[PDB]
RNA sequence: GCUCGCCGGAAGACCAAGGGUUCCUGUCCAACGUUAAUCGGGGCAGGGUGAGUCGACCCCUAAGGCGAGGCCGAAAGGCGUAGUCGAUGGGAAACAGGUUAAUAUUCCUGUACUUGGUGUUACUGCGAAGGGGGGACGGAGAAGGCUAUGUUGGCCGGGCGACGGUUGUCCCGGUUUAAGCGUGUAGGCUGGUUUUCCAGGCAAAUCCGGAAAAUCAAGGCUGAGGCGUGAUGACGAGGCACUACGGUGCUGAAGCAACAAAUGCCCUGCUUCCAGGAAAAGCCUCUAAGCAUCAGGUAACAUCAAAUCGUACCCCAAACCGACACAGGUGGUCAGGUAGAGAAUACCAAGGCGCUUGAGAGAACUCGGGUGAAGGAACUAGGCAAAAUGGUGCCGUAACUUCGGGAGAAGGCACGCUGAUAUGUAGGUGAGGUCCCUCGCGGAUGGAGCUGAAAUCAGUCGAAGAUACCAGCUGGCUGCAACUGUUUAUUAAAAACACAGCACUGUGCAAACACGAAAGUGGACGUAUACGGUGUGACGCCUGCCCGGUGCCGGAAGGUUAAU
RNA sequence: AGGACCGAACCGACUAAUGUUGAAAAAUUAGCGGAUGACUUGUGGCUGGGGGUGAAAGGCCAAUCAAACCGGGAGAUAGCU
């Protein structure tokens, strides 16, 4: 549920929480927790390599099912949990022999509900087939985009992929991008939307709330001297380049993609 | 005013003890160097 | 069992002291400078072996050399080990 | 030595870090010490640091480091697997009293505890590099129950007062005792037990997870404190006796209760929130290969062992970092009284100090302060500085507003002491007694005793009762930036930077992008509700015209055009 | 509840005076801002010089910064003093 903060304080005036009653309260499942510490960015020789990454919560890591390969057993859902390390909200599944594991928490599924994986398993959503025994037309999440690879695409709160065709080895698929692309029949997909669609209508509401995610500020280059940006420099607000990255490439509809491996597959861009 | 020496005997020992410079063949030229020269002290170590 | 060239090397002098007298006549202990890499059971079985007597416990401490000035020439004094040992009830040294 | 003054959330006490003998004693006063020095952190000599339990080492891991093979790289090297290191974190066990010139949870006295080795005896499925449990974790908030601790009373010892009074509802002092062991309470969590079965826990498992029965519902785990014991002990005001007059030796009363009470403990709890909160070992448990009436396990008892290194001293500082015995800097722990909301502030206690030149004088001028006739911003670039306001309760409070605010707006009234209400109230606490009682650290009742606001009425002193210290000036118009933040260490704190929000744009995952001859690594154990770049900068209303230039995106008839 | 409010510790540094061969190569005194957070602090670690790091001041990187320090090329060169 989406609740706008009552302007007790300038910080709150424009927080919009979104509130999930159904999510376990507890602690999470210990056996599927990891630690996974921080990297400010850092990569291993220490220098940043991706800018305005720093501090945040500590956040422990769930092992999250991707594979949904244990096919034919069925599972239950034992409770909804929330997931710092992502989006989506996650769900503790028990399968019938006892064994526990977090998938990626469809839309709609709730504590209760069964679910299972394989080419023998019902078309309903939480289930995980191959995308040659799912109808053309489903709607599907957590996407393989090589067989037995786990799911790569549409894993974000609220996201999903339409299979729109299939033409003998290959579905085509609607990406949350727009773009059209091809993946073999064989890659597995779970049925339904992510859930946590709400997840985009969150306003962070101040500063802090950015710094708590472990996102650092963005200095904009046209703030900078000449020797920091490419934009730095002027007596007052100047400018008078056409906009450029820190490392001088043109960033305002230079095109990036050179992968000719993959073009192929790509049966139409995002355009 | 807090000033620039701020002294641990580990921070000492990690970063300029005898271990350290035997580590580095950079290291090891320190080492020759003060040897050649005769120092008495080779390193903060001793 | 430590042997008897060991035992006779652990033992240097006894350390006399007004702390070392009232060890003595107190608390029935005798104050022994000995070798620096003396352990407990070394001092314990040279005492025993070499003064007969019957040792309770023994205790060390290393001092540490004193610095020192001989005519505007830094030297150092030698590091050594005292140990406090105590007899048993009876026992006289 | 007697007075005086200063600190007392420190200027006291104990540490870590750092230093390293500065510690104690004797001796010396050249140099050092901003003066003298008989003194010293100075010279010289001698002494002094005692551990199974404190700490290190050690076992265990974090970030990170190194890294057999390996992958990569002109060489040097880079990265990294298995590993192996790496605390700032996890992991056994000791307390009180006494003692030295100088150490003490280390010595001594008393009383304990831990882990391990051997052996004996009894009983017996033991066995890991593997499995599972546990260890094991956030922020905020709220209360209960406690204790540390304090206060008063009682008790004991002493006192009868340099000047009016002081045999009392009077004065001073003391009234302390640990770990451990026993007990199991306020509280917190959790249904318990047995049976059968099973696509899981790489194999196996009696363990864990799961399923189905049956039966029982109180069983377990955890837990401050209290009580008992420890303790017929220790300590003890003081007295008495020597003094080598500094101090030793001897003996020893009371040793209770009530009330208040933590920021400490119960509490790694409970409630709640989103930003969702280490690891690994010790420990517990399960089996595998293996071993078989053996090894090994469990228990009891006995015995042995528990090494090595640190331990002095300073430590908000004359001993560390600042060239200095330098108004500086430096993390943790301890937290008495009166007043007070308080760790503020004032005065004190314990304790510690008077800051290593003094003595006079009482000019100008400078510094730091106090007061000021009349006037009251006339000063000045500018009310700079100063003065002023300043507490609590109650009343009262405008525009405007995003409905929160604005607001402590503004402004007004009260305020001490005494008595009464009420020999001390409302409230809190709660003894005895009485009854019940799964008979206890129990329940009910009962109110003694203790503590104790706030108010009202009456009176009363002063110029003044928030009396000191402490402690908002207020209002009106307007520019800029929404806001809290950030910044030029050392002349700029701002309107600059950031910011939530907005938009454009790139990016289909071996992502774009970045570090990198590379391998790799970050992005991300993320996946378009995501991630990068750019600009704008809450919110409200909005965001027009121009695609020639220069970019970017797309096209392809023709011109031109490289190596070859 | 809160990048909420008043206010010590703690973090800071707006104003003034002093000081300027200082007590101090950036402080003291009186006032001042934040004070549950985009907070602050201990210990250890990582990033290296056309490089780092930067809520961006060309700030900071050991009293040094529009290219650190140390050694070397090195007696650079100096139509200048
Ligand atoms: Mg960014
Ligand atoms: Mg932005
Ligand atoms: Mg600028
Ligand atoms: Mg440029
Ligand atoms: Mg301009
Ligand atoms: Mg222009
Ligand atoms: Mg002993
Ligand atoms: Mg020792
Ligand atoms: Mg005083
Ligand atoms: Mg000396
Ligand atoms: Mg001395
Ligand atoms: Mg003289
Ligand atoms: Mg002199
Ligand atoms: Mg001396
Ligand atoms: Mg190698
Ligand atoms: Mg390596
Ligand atoms: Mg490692
Ligand atoms: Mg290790
Ligand atoms: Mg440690
Ligand atoms: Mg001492
Ligand atoms: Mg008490
Ligand atoms: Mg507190
Ligand atoms: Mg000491
Ligand atoms: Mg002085
Ligand atoms: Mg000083
Ligand atoms: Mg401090
Ligand atoms: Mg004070
Ligand atoms: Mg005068
Ligand atoms: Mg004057
Ligand atoms: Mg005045
Ligand atoms: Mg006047
Ligand atoms: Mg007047
Ligand atoms: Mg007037
Ligand atoms: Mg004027
Ligand atoms: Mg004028
Ligand atoms: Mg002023
Ligand atoms: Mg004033
Ligand atoms: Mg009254
Ligand atoms: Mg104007
Ligand atoms: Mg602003
Ligand atoms: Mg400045
Ligand atoms: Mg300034
Ligand atoms: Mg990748
Ligand atoms: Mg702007
Ligand atoms: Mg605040
Ligand atoms: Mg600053
Ligand atoms: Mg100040
Ligand atoms: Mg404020
Ligand atoms: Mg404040
Ligand atoms: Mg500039
Ligand atoms: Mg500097
Ligand atoms: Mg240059
Ligand atoms: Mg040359
Ligand atoms: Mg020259």
């Amino acid at each position: 549920a989406v609740v706008k903060c009552k302007p007790t304080s300038p910080g709150r005036r424009h927080v919009v929480k979104v509130v999930n009653p159904e999510l376990h309260k507890g602690k999470p499942f210990a056996p599927l927790l990891e630690k996974n510490s921080k990297s400010g960015g850092r990569n291993n020789n220490g220098r940043i390599t991706t800018r305005h990454i720093g501090g945040g919560h500590k956040q422990a890591y769930r092992i999250v099912d991707f594979k949904r390969n244990k096919d034919g057993i069925p599972a239950v859902v034992e409770r909804l949990e929330y997931d710092p390390n992502r989006s989506a909200n996650i769900a503790l599944v028990l399968y019938k022999d006892g064994e526990r594991r977090y998938i990626l928490a469809p839309k709609g599924l709730k504590a209760g509900d069964q679910i299972q994986s394989g080419v023998d398993a019902a078309i309903k959503p939480g289930n995980t087939l191959p995308m040659r025994n799912i109808p053309v037309g489903s709607t599907v999440h957590n996407v393989e985009m090589k067989p037995g690879k786990g799911g790569q695409l549409a894993r974000s709160a609220g996201t999903y992929v339409q299979i729109v065709a299939r033409d003998g080895a290959y579905v085509t698929l609607r990406l949350r991008s727009g773009e059209m692309r091809k993946v073999e029949a064989d890659c597995r997909a779970t049925l339904g939307e992510v859930g946590n669609a709400e997840h985009m209508l969150r306003v962070l509401g101040k500063a802090g709330a950015a710094r708590w995610r472990g996102v650092r500020p963005t200095v904009r280059g046209t703030a900078m001297n000449p020797v920091d940006h490419p934009h730095g420099g002027g007596e007052g607000r100047n400018f008078g380049k056409h906009p450029v990255t820190p490392w001088g490439v043109q960033t305002k509809g230079k095109k990036t993609r050179s992968n000719k491996r993959t073009d192929k597959f790509i049966v139409r861009r995002r355009s | 005013m807090k000033r620039t020496f701020q002294p641990s005997v580990l921070k000492r020992n990690r970063s300029h003890g005898f271990r350290a410079r035997m580590a580095t063949k950079n290291g090891r030229q320190v080492l020759a160097r003060r040897r050649a020269k005769g120092r008495a002290r080779l390193t903060v170590s001793k | 069992m430590i042997r008897e060239e060991r035992l006779l090397k652990v033992l240097r002098a006894p350390h006399v002291s007004e702390k070392a007298s009232t060890a003595m006549e107190k608390s029935n202990t005798i104050v022994l400078k000995v070798a620096k890499d003396a352990t407990k059971a070394e001092i314990k079985a040279a005492v025993q072996k070499l003064f007969e007597v019957e040792v309770e416990v023994v205790n060390t401490l290393v001092v540490k050399g004193k610095v020192k000035r001989h005519g505007q020439r830094i030297g150092r004094r030698s590091d050594w080990k005292k140990a406090y040992v105590t007899l048993k009830e009876g026992q006289n040294l």
